[PDB]
């Protein structure tokens, strides 16, 4: 099982630029039998380059491949808006076909600042016996962000989970929702609660607090 | 319960089993709460094996280190023998050869 | 050209057997190898095995003990059986020709879970007074506790389609799903307009309507 | 196999009172190993009292148990709106684990009178060859009231069954429907049919006839 | 904390074999006994049996001859098989831990019958002449001869939802269901407002509407 | 009066074994012969065999090799087993008393196939321009590639019930069924009126709508 | 194994008329044990005549039977609307019971001319990978209608199949639909497709074509 490892999964670059993707195999690939696949959301993967050098029929000329031994790379000369997808390696020079991890490409733009619009737990859920509070974020280009919950001025972990939306078609931003669950007795016992937002673009450590 | 948690005969067993009613000797007008049997055990006995330990029965999440309480129970419970009990709930006296 | 059409069951209880079928049109079915590929969100693309019209099978050594493959030459179909299925087998399955490189199936989603179908529930929400003072607020409906994955959420009976965020569903410890749908509005609009959230869960045949009002 | 008998299943009492439920067994229970279960509709039973005296963790302290030998009782000091359910006994000092029969506690309201409506059968129904006559009661405090059909001034039995509805949420009333089924010749025999209602709240022996 | 999730078939024909399965999440599977309990409205709660991880089973003496239990330790499951099933086995089955007292399953309904799915019929009912003179009349519709449980009834497409009485479905000698749905209206309402009773049966997908005409 | 009620497996695979059971109410069971009669859409009514209370059997010589019957006098039942099942055994089976002439069962349909449950695909049918010039036109939708036979087709959410023809399903060489639904409208009514057909397939639980537009 | 051959499977005649159904056997039937069964759509057969002359209890006297040796006949003097069903012979005087082939009776009406429609395949189905062309006939009484396909002025056999609906409740007419299936290359290679129908109702063999 020749395990394949790729470049960092997420890389951001502005359109109309060049892109380089790396691919490494745990062992040598016979006769440079390496292939590159492209997958768009909702569709099956499509082959782009076979033999690590050639180009499949119907493929534009902006895709190129070069490598040997245990090191290969894919190059995109110009990134059209449709060239943003996930790219996979495949070795077909050995017995079981093996695919790579996959590399994602995003759209670069200016750095924005997240807006937080928290909602307090409703009465109806309290009647059902469960409590949900949601630290919310909206409109921020750098997907990397951190939010930390503070209950009784102490760290809370292992009881909250986060959901992030996909990149927008034109705004190219993200929206995150973090939901933390606590016991009714625990939520009544303590008076101060907060979620603190740390983000590289937004320097100030905004600790949104409520009672 | 008697064949698993109290007394088990092996399948390849040779011998006789002799039982007779004993309402005369062990009844008492008040209950004869003196005989007892093992009610709770975590596994079946092996043939011709004897267990006399108390060892409070866990049957729950809390360990119950030697103390009885919620979900933790005493495995040995006493028979209630009275002379007015119908046949099938009054003592029988058993010898296995 | 080859057109591949696949079908099979999607919901499976643990320790059941998975069965999928794929049908080939357009070219010859003989003299070729037909492959099954699995894609998981937590693992990546994986090759399961392949079979040809003569009945010869190539298996991935990892899954060789649980995978069976069958071919029906009369109607040009090939099928996959995966026994003793587990919650780690939830994935998208494709049927392809040989190593790929030409043609792939559309893909069948398979979810393995020990939870029964349940209806979604909506939790009310209230904007904070500080949000009203700031100038912008958010109004959102939270849907919880529905087992089958596909659910649709809309606002203003579908009229309001600007700024609507529907975060992907997340699986909880109990084995159910939940999500939230939010919209951003000015604080000036508060106190003069009434909003509505609509949820449609097809597998449970459930339609829920909630009237969202300020605070 | 200890047979557990319990207080009559139906008992009604206003909120904020003391409720006592009795339980007994054919044989004495070893070590006073008796448990009390509360079951709300549509949910699995929940434990209240274990050992006939103790209280389970996280249980409100308005529940008490007392008894020994072959007689036990459970007491609710004050009834809350969410304290109405079905209550069960359980003995576990013997190998065949057995439950009780079940006692249902209700909310009581001032006595009210049944109302009777008569629906003559339709000839479209008679086209098949069978006819049905319905005697109905609405808004009467007791769960059941006696209803009897009269065909050609003759009593009928063994040929009908009655259906009742759960008590109303805030009206706390009851509705009862009795349906009769007969062969075509048997229905066509008499023009005059009646249903009579025997009920304690309404002193009139109401009998309802249609032509 | 222990979460128990159970699944199994809900409809059986006589002389079939009932199979149910329960899965345990959260705590150690070994070191405990796992129990099955049925509940019937005819008699009440009854204990069926229990089994531990090593395969040692305790059985109720009444059902000792037709009860089997199995354990799958790899995936933390235990299953019940009740053979030679009969119409007296219709009940609600729960999987619990040890004697109970802490954790229970959700419980699945099992019904045993020898009938096939078919649509119901609506029998018209006319208010008697006295009801019009009285000032208070009743409108009712009777639904007859359907096997599946979820039959539904409505008034005026849900226009007359106040004062609606829907008596629960009952068995019959043939194994079919009959029920009646009734509503109360004043004599002034008679004729001036149309009353149309609708019934919907999704398992057979049959919708029947009846107009009400005073006698 | 005698009432016969029968049950069994409605779907089978080739080389499997068919099993059916019939139960008798209302009169004596012993001192009689109970027969099984098979009706097929290709050949016609056929006699399979008969059995009495003590276990003596009469067989049709054609099917003597694969037919077996059993009797349970305790619960008044008799059962039929038919091994080596092939696709030529799809038919309606009746349990009757003696030669017949008195009482028959309700009849159970048995289908033999080796296909899995599939969801239908809907394709619109476009009227031609000369059809519009003719003054009347027909709009239909074609339902294809579903395995289990029961499929319900309606138009305009059931509102349009005039001039609609739903042809019977036909088995294809791939083992899946297909049918079509057609409705007739005036040519002038086209273009200014919307027409949609909705189809529900319950075994795969798929309900899909489809609008038909002129070309 | 006596083979019972019955009269033509379809005989069509107006209501309130004399209907005669014939039956022949390969061997002479002992004691004239022949029976006539009537089956209505969707339910089990019902016995009418036993012994080839005698009438079963509860049967209207418009059914009569007459025959002997190897030739038998069932007669309905005048037809009610309910009497439109399928009729079967049944000999019970030999070791295996054998039934006849069946005779289906229809309602006669004035001859009607089918209306021919043709539908081209949709582009969605072409993307699927198969093309289906449907040619249908509406509201024609005589079930005998021949439909054939001209693909580039050539006859196609064995690649099309047709379905016929049941008799209408009030129109008493028939609808037929013939579908022809082709692959992608077969459909896209040719330009003109046509279906033409010969039906005795209308002299003109209507030929409807599309490009």
């Amino acid at each position: 099982e020749i395990v394949m490892t790729q470049s960092p999964g997420t890389l951001s670059l502005s359109p109309g630029e060049r892109a380089t993707l790396s691919c490494r195999a745990s062992q040598s690939i016979s006769s440079s039998y390496l292939a590159w696949f492209q997958q768009k959301p909702g569709q099956a993967p499509r082959l782009l380059i076979y033999g690590a050098s050639s180009r499949a029929p119907g493929i534009p000329d902006r895709f190129s491949g070069s490598g040997s031994g245990t090191d290969f790379t894919l190059t995109i000369s110009r990134l059209e808006p449709e060239d943003f997808a996930v790219y996979y390696c495949q070795q077909y020079g050995d017995s079981p076909l093996t695919f790579g991890g996959g590399t994602k490409v995003d759209i670069k733009r200016t750095v924005a600042a997240p807006s937080v619009f928290i909602f307090p737990p409703s009465d109806e859920q309290l009647k059902s016996g469960t409590a949900s509070v949601v630290c919310l974020l909206n409109n921020f280009y750098p997907r990397e962000a951190k939010v930390q919950w503070k209950v009784d001025n102490a760290l809370q972990s292992g009881n909250s989970q986060e959901s992030v939306t996909e990149q927008d078609s034109k705004d190219s931003t993200y929206s995150l929702s973090s939901t933390l669950t606590l016991s009714k007795a625990d939520y009544e016992k303590h008076k101060v609660y907060a979620c603190e937002v740390t983000h590289q673009g937004l320097s100030s450590p905004v600790t949104k607090s409520f009672n | 319960k008697i064949a698993d948690y109290n007394y088990k005969l092996p399948d390849d067993f040779t011998g006789c089993v002799i039982a007779w009613n004993s309402n005369n000797l062990d009844s008492k007008v008040g209950g004869n709460y003196n005989y007892r049997y093992r009610l709770f055990r975590k596994s079946n006995l092996k043939p011709f094996e004897r267990d006399i330990s108390t060892e409070i029965y866990q049957a729950g999440s809390k360990p119950c280190n030697g103390v009885e309480g919620f979900n933790c129970y005493f495995p040995l419970q006493s028979y209630g023998f009275q002379p007015t009990n119908g046949v099938g709930y009054q003592p029988y006296r058993v010898v296995v050869l | 050209e080859v057109q591949l059409q696949q079908w099979g069951a999607g919901l499976l209880k643990p320790s059941e057997t998975l069965s999928l079928t794929c049908a080939v049109y357009g070219e010859s079915f003989s003299g070729y190898y037909w492959s099954w590929i699995r894609q998981s969100p937590g693992k990546g693309l994986e090759w399961i095995g392949q079979i040809n019209h003569s009945g010869n099978t190539n298996y991935n050594p990892s899954l060789k003990s649980r995978v069976t493959m069958s071919v029906d030459t009369s109607k040009n179909q090939f099928s996959l059986k995966l026994s003793s299925v587990t919650a780690a087998d939830t994935a998208v399955y494709y049927c392809a020709r040989e190593l790929g490189h030409d043609y792939w199936g559309q893909g069948t989603l398979v979810t393995v879970s020990s939870a029964s179908t349940k209806g979604p529930s909506v939790f009310p929400l209230a904007p904070s007074s500080k949000s009203t003072s700031g100038g912008t607020a958010a109004l959102g409906c939270l849907v919880k506790d529905y087992f089958p994955e596909p659910v649709t959420v809309s606002w203003n009976s579908g009229a309001l389609t600007s700024g609507v965020h529907t975060f992907p569903a997340v699986l909880q410890s109990s084995g159910l799903y939940s999500l939230s749908s939010v919209v951003t509005v000015p604080s000036s609009s508060l106190g003069t307009q009434t909003y509505i959230c609509n949820v449609n869960h097809k597998p449970s045949n459930t339609k829920v309507d909630k009237k969202v009002e300020p605070k």
